[PDB]
This record gives structure tokens, C-alpha cells and sequence, in this order.
């Protein structure tokens, strides 16, 4: 059909076809095979809120860069308003 | 394996309140309740071969619960805790009924042609994931 | 899953007070009281197969209330908590009945 | 030592995806930055002019 073999488990001596075959629990029994891959998921989820505290710590920096961009902004606007005023200041002075 | 006993074969849409133990990619052993809504689909409702074949398998009930649990396991074990959460019901569903006929949506029938049992949809009820580790260190996530 | 039985089948508009345990996006587990506003549709109220078909499903607001929450916990549990909390609503009855039209 | 093998072979990877996404992250700030410096740069032409 890396490829897929067939549909079809057939036993020529009695004529019994094993249709399909089923898995049902990967148990391993060993305890050591036991819960040591158990710290895997904990670092499997691990991996997981760090992941995500780091994409809202990226996305916190690029807001409060993008808030003190505005202020640096505002900032420099508010001053040349006030240079703007000063030249009158200065000129009656 | 054997609970139940009846006369009579329910041929109507129902559900089986079935819950399975499956472990995905990261080895996250976690159960989950299914509901497998379910119907028997006869084209010709006299004939005898086919009227006949739907007492073919004796424990249908069990029959489809077990391979939908081995499908949808055998799916997810390939796929991280991470995908099996955001795509919960999306990956499971594509796992009982695994084609392509509308990344694409596969169809909207899982029969089995042996007695004729199509299995209408599939639903989750609950990622329950047992063990007190997948268990309240996640809860760290939500804090 | 049996708690009722009745000899009559409400086909009225009415409601059903379920409450779901869900979990979103964050892995932060919430439950959820729903309503189902719901009513049995019969364009040809004799005809004796469409009539019959009413008592298909034995268990009909069993199956659409367990068909509801799984819809509705498999779309959440894609999006955020703050964005379930947001668009609680919109995102739940996006959910329930997913298209664009 | 097999799952040791595994355990440490998917946290190294997801250390080095976390890596390129602060790097990303962090070249992303950079854009902005230096974009924003500019604007204030480009207001502080006519408030020099002012002055």
C-alpha cells in the first residue's frame, strides 16, 4: 500500500485472519521505567509555563518599550510647545 | 468483558459513556471519558445476510470502544501534552476517523463494515490527567 | 446518565440547567452552568417516520447536553483564560454551533 | 540512563527554542527601539529648530 503493508493477518493452516491487531497500554511493569520518566513530564511541562512566562515577559518589554516610545514622544512634543512660548518669553525679556 | 446480557440488539443512536488511559509523546499518562455516538446502518432492512450480520461480533459495544481507545491512543502518543490540549477534541476526532475528504477535516462516518456499526461522531469529556504531578504543578502554570 | 423517566417527550421550547467542568488553554479548570435553549423541530407533524424518529435517541437531553460540553470544552481549551473571560460568551456560542454564515 | 537520554534531549531542545524565541523577542525590541528613537529624533528636529 514507511509504506503500509496490508489488511490482512491470514494463518493458511486452519484459515484464521487476524483482521486487525489493537495496543491497549504501554504499561512498563519496572518501577524504574516508572516514575523516573515521570520527572520527564514534569520537565515537559516545565518547559511549558517557562515557554510562556518568556513570551509574556518578551511581550511585556515590547509594551513598555512601546510605551516609553510614546513618552519619549509626548516628552519632546511638550518641550518644543514650551520652546515654542519661550521665543515670546525671550523676545519680552 | 461481559456485564451486560440482553435479547435485544439497540440499533438506535446512543452513546457509550466510555473513559480511556492513554499517554501522550511526553509520556503524560492521562485519562480521558468519550462518548462515541453511535447507530447501526441497514440499507435493506429484510434481507437475511445482512439482518443476520449485525449479530456477527457478540460484544460490538466492546468491540468499538476498544479499537476507537487503541486508534485514538496510537494517535496521540505521537503528538505532545502541549498539541493535545490546545487541539484536544481537533486531533482525537481526526484519530478515530484518520482521512482526508473536505490539516483538512477527514469525513463524517467511522463504520465498520464487519456488522455495520457506524460510529455518527465522537466527543471528550475530560483531560483528566490521574497522576498529582500533571496534577497541581500545572496549577503553578495558572498562578 | 438515568435519573428521569416519563411517558411524555417535551417537544416545548425549554432549557436545560447543566453545568460543565472545563478546562482552558492555561490549564486553569473552571465549571460553567449552561441553559440549552432548545426545541424539537417537525416540519410534517403526521407522517409516521419523522414522528417515530423523535424517540430515536432514548436519551435525548443526555446526548445533547454531553454533546454541547464536549463542543464547548474542545473549542475553550484552545484560547486563554483572560481571552474566555473576555469574549466568555461569544467564543462559547462560536463553539456550540461553529460556522459563518 | 535511555529516558535520561530523552529527558535531557527534550529540555536541551526546549532550552534552545526558548533561546531563539528571547532572541527573537529581543531583536524584535531592538526594531522598536530604534524605530521609536527615531520618531523622537524626528520631534526633536523642530524642537531644536524651536530652540
Amino acid at each position: 500500500s514507511l509504506p503500509k503493508a496490508r489488511d490482512q493477518a491470514v494463518f493458511p493452516q486452519n484459515g484464521l485472519v487476524v483482521s486487525s491487531v489493537d495496543v491497549q497500554s504501554v504499561e512498563p511493569v519496572d518501577q524504574r521505567t516508572r516514575d523516573a520518566l515521570q520527572r520527564s513530564v514534569q520537565l515537559a511541562i516545565e518547559i511549558t509555563t517557562n515557554s510562556q512566562e518568556a513570551a509574556a515577559k518578551h511581550e511585556a518589554q515590547r509594551l513598555e518599550q512601546e510605551a516609553r516610545g510614546r513618552l519619549e514622544r509626548q516628552k519632546i512634543l511638550d518641550q518644543s510647545e514650551a520652546e515654542k512660548a519661550r521665543k515670546e518669553l525671550l523676545e519680552l525679556e | 468483558p461481559h456485564a451486560r446480557r440482553a435479547l435485544c440488539l439497540l440499533l438506535g443512536p446512543d452513546f457509550f459513556t466510555d473513559v480511556i488511559t492513554i499517554e501522550t509523546a511526553d509520556h503524560a499518562r492521562l485519562q480521558l471519558q468519550l462518548a462515541y455516538n453511535w447507530h447501526f446502518e441497514l440499507k435493506n432492512r429484510n434481507d437475511p445476510a445482512e439482518a443476520a450480520k449485525l449479530f456477527s461480533v457478540p460484544d460490538f459495544v466492546g468491540d468499538a470502544c476498544k479499537a476507537i481507545a487503541s486508534r485514538v491512543r496510537g494517535a496521540v502518543a505521537s503528538v505532545t501534552f502541549d498539541d493535545f490540549h490546545k487541539n484536544s477534541a481537533r486531533i482525537i476526532r481526526m484519530a478515530v476517523f484518520g482521512f482526508e475528504m473536505s490539516l483538512p477535516k477527514a469525513r463524517d462516518q467511522a463504520v465498520f463494515p464487519q456488522n455495520g456499526l457506524v460510529v455518527s461522531s465522537v466527543d471528550v469529556q475530560s483531560v483528566e490527567p490521574v497522576d498529582q504531578r500533571t496534577r497541581d504543578a500545572l496549577q503553578r502554570s495558572v498562578q
